[PDB]
């Protein structure tokens, strides 16, 4: 088994 | 148990993943998702403080201590397997953060702190991260971030990697296919693995279904729950009913007994983006995503910030990679119909990555 993941949160100015 | 919170948090963004995606093939790593979202949560404060405590289960304040020694453990030299699970942290290069995030996020989480040009080259700065996390994922993972994800607004991005590469303890005999059950409609072609093997192998009645550990070299397993229902992919009672504490009590205690399994697995390979807004707004951690109503001064004292979307990449590739039986009296685990599977970091107890197989 080969397993991956990537994950991003953005965050944005108001 | 020391990954009881993401367990909690895993089982219940899935069910709540699977009503918005109820049942094509899904695959993904909470692990990678508990750890992005504690270090947006250490930068939250009030309302949407509290909301993301409770969505991601800590409340169920020590909290960054114990993902830093989680990510260790998990992270520990093995000769057994390839694992890496690394945070990153991109920054607007012209924005003020706080100091004591900048610093904590690093103490905690190993982020790396970098600054980026999102105001001025947001294109370059989505490149560069999505390169990054290629890079970090040996190819597996090579567009994070969709076009148009990031813009000249955008002042952080808080990124989880994670890489896993590991042989079966025991090797699968590759049979050279079998009629996959899709739906009570549809059957499909797939090419099946074969083995026969002392294996740990149950039966969660309040579930209906069978449970089979396969374990990799080393400290990790896939744990594979098969049920034995609808006319549609036959995993309605198990996806609804399964929990922690039914789950947990299969995984990590002794439920199971070793005997000797004939075990028949496709193989199979799935690739999967998700954008989690949506499924984290209806968890309950909804101030975060609001433009008006979120409080990010943790990150800025400006507490001018909010969350647009959290970007989810996953991808999983199971293959055989690891004489004179002729009896069939003992069990079978025959997944030639839809089941649900988990990789497990044995040492930590935590789900490393979750999917549900359907569709071949």
């Amino acid at each position: 088994t080969e397993a991956a993941a990537g994950d991003g949160g953005v965050m944005t100015g108001r | 148990d020391l990954c009881v919170a993401n367990t909690l948090f895993a089982l219940n963004l899935f069910k709540h993943l699977a009503k918005a995606s109820p049942t094509q093939n899904l695959f993904l790593s909470p692990w990678s998702i508990s750890s992005t979202m504690a270090m947006v949560y250490m930068g939250s404060r009030g309302s949407t403080e509290d909301q993301m405590a409770s969505v991601l289960q800590f409340n169920e304040d020590k909290i960054h201590s114990s993902f830093r020694s989680l990510s260790s453990a998990i992270n520990a030299s093995t000769g057994n397997y390839l694992l890496e699970s690394v945070n990153k942290l991109f920054g607007e290069k012209s924005a003020s953060f706080r100091e004591e995030y900048i610093r904590l996020c690093q103490k905690y989480y190993s982020s790396e702190p970098q600054a980026v040009d999102f105001l001025e080259c947001a294109e370059e700065a989505r490149k560069k991260i999505n390169s990054w996390v290629k890079t970090q994922t040996k190819g597996k993972i090579p567009n994070l971030l969709p076009e148009g994800s990031v813009d000249g607004d955008t002042r952080m991005v808080l990124v989880n990697a994670v890489y896993f590469k590991g042989k079966w303890k025991t090797p699968f005999e590759k049979k050279l296919l079998f009629p996959f059950r899709v739906n009570s409609a549809q059957r499909t072609p797939v090419q099946m693995m074969y083995l026969r093997e002392k294996l740990n192998i149950g039966y969660i009645e309040d579930l209906k279904a069978q449970i089979l550990e396969l374990p990799y070299a080393g400290d990790v397993s896939m744990f594979l729950l098969l049920p034995d229902a609808d006319v549609s992919t036959g995993l309605e009672l198990l996806e609804s009913e399964i929990t922690y504490d039914k789950l947990n009590k299969w995984t990590s205690k002794d439920k199971m007994a070793e005997d000797e399994v004939e075990v028949y697995i496709p193989q199979f390979k799935l690739e999967e983006h998700y954008e989690l807004r949506s499924i984290l707004r209806s968890m309950g951690m909804e101030d975060a995503f609001n433009k008006g109503r979120a409080n990010f001064s943790g990150m800025s004292e400006r507490n001018d910030l909010f969350l647009s979307e959290v970007f989810h990449q996953a991808m999983v590739d199971v293959n055989e990679e690891g004489t004179g039986r002729t009896g069939h009296g003992g069990p079978q685990f025959v997944a030639d119909h839809p089941f649900l599977f988990l990789i497990m970091h044995k040492i930590t107890n935590c789900i490393l990555f979750f999917g549900r197989f359907s569709s071949p």
